[PDB]
């Protein structure tokens, strides 16, 4: 596993335990999407997002499937490809969440399905990558999505991160 | 509420 797949993880974990001294709400106030156009240009928040979780099952349960797609990618492509997925995913999962339903939200879950999205469109385009995504686990994650529609899921996150995740692959297997 | 990613 790479630099840019532990560092991820240890940044999760660090924020989660500041979540656990301060109390949920005191880190929302300085990590959350802006909730308010002045606060705008606190640029940190558009990606910050990402690093919070509200059990320790699901950071249990998004660090796991971060290490898996995540480090794939990592190894396979380089720290160069996972960084920019994860920037990208993030900002746009972020956006998206909030015109759904407000600033209130956070997970690497966004992240996730974009990961989830470009592993599977990339090893099914572009097998010479040496990623692939399982149809197993393609089952795991349409049900997961599906069920979100349906415990108070971050619905716009999921199917944008999905979205930035194909789209991406799409454009890199023209490429490879 | 909060919504879980
Ligand atoms: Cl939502």
């Amino acid at each position: 596993a790479g630099p840019v797949t532990w560092v991820m993880m240890i940044a999760c974990v660090v924020v989660f335990i500041a979540m656990q001294i301060l109390g949920d709400q005191e880190v929302m106030l300085w990590l959350a999407w802006p909730f308010d156009p002045t606060l705008k240009f606190e640029f940190w928040r558009y990606f910050t997002h990402a690093l919070m979780h509200f059990s320790l099952m699901h950071i249990l349960f998004n660090l796991l499937w971060w290490w898996y797609l995540g480090g794939a990618v990592e190894k396979r492509l380089g720290s160069g490809k996972l960084i920019v997925i994860t920037l990208i995913s993030a900002l746009l999962s972020g956006y998206v969440q909030q015109k759904f339903s407000g600033p209130w939200f956070g997970g690497l879950s966004g992240v996730v399905f974009a990961l989830m999205g470009y592993v599977w469109l990339r090893g099914e385009r572009d097998p010479q990558s040496g990623i692939y995504l399982q149809r197993g686990l393609i089952i795991f994650a349409l049900i997961w999505i599906v069920a979100g529609w349906f415990m108070s899921m971050a619905n716009g996150a999921h199917i944008a991160g999905l979205a930035v995740g194909l789209a991406m692959a799409f454009v890199d297997s023209l490429n490879a | 509420k909060v919504r879980m990613a």
